[PDB]
Formats: structure tokens, sequence, C-alpha cells
């Protein structure tokens, strides 16, 4: 489902 | 059958076999903005659903102008699988074609179950 806070930082790139 | 229109097993082929050159036909189940906006997609191949599809930014107009929407059927033409720091794998959709609009399909096809992520 949703991404964790840490994942969100990495997906931006 | 309606599920006969989908690439049944393509999600397993992407996740388990590392297939990168297939061009599977999938149904959008749900689109979720996450946070310039990015979109996560719950996609179905008729057998399984996968929650970790992400739209390349270049495809955002398809969501913004509502051609890519829940229940539409699309063919993936280019994608990349990437692994995040925590081990979760994400399928980034780079090129796709909407073959049938949500309104022309009208329902979730079949009864796909969540792939083990």
């Amino acid at each position: 489902g949703d991404f964790t806070a840490d994942d969100l930082e990495e997906l931006d790139t | 059958s309606m599920v006969g229109q989908l690439s049944e097993g393509a999600i397993a082929a992407i996740m388990q076999k590392g297939d990168t050159n297939i061009k599977p036909i999938l149904q959008v189940i749900n689109i979720r903005p996450i946070t310039p906006p990015r979109y996560r997609l719950l996609m179905s191949d008729g057998l399984n659903t996968l929650s970790s599809f992400m739209l390349a930014t270049q495809l955002n107009p398809l969501v913004e102008e509502e051609q890519l929407s829940s229940n539409c059927v699309c063919q993936i033409h280019r994608f990349i699988v990437n692994t995040l720091k925590d081990g979760r794998r994400v399928v980034i959709l780079m090129e796709l074609e909407v073959l049938k609009s949500a309104e022309a399909v009208g329902v979730k096809i079949g009864n796909p179950v969540p792939y083990n992520e």
C-alpha cells in the first residue's frame, strides 16, 4: 500500500 | 472472457522472473497521489494485484486529464523495477497506452488477489 516516510524521500529521485 | 483481455501472470513475471521486455496489458484498480505530484497505482493482471506501481513524472498528464483512471485498461510499453533502501520493490511505468477508458470497461475485471510483496 502506501509508502513509508523513508520510502517517500527515496522515490522523489 | 473479460479477464482474457489481461496479461494474466505478468505481475509474477515482473516480480519473480525479472522480465523487463514484456508489454503486459493491465487494469488500473486505484490511483493514489503521494507526497510535484507523484502517483502510486494499484494495478491488476487479472490474477494478482500489485500495489507498488509508480507513474514516471512524464506520464502525470494522463492522470491530470483523467484518461488514466480506476478501471481503465492499459498496455505497458516501458518500465523499470527499482529496489528501495528498505527492500520494497517499485515498478516505475515509463510508457503506456490507455487501450480502454474506465467508462468503457466499467468494472474491476475478475477477482485478482494481492501479490506477496
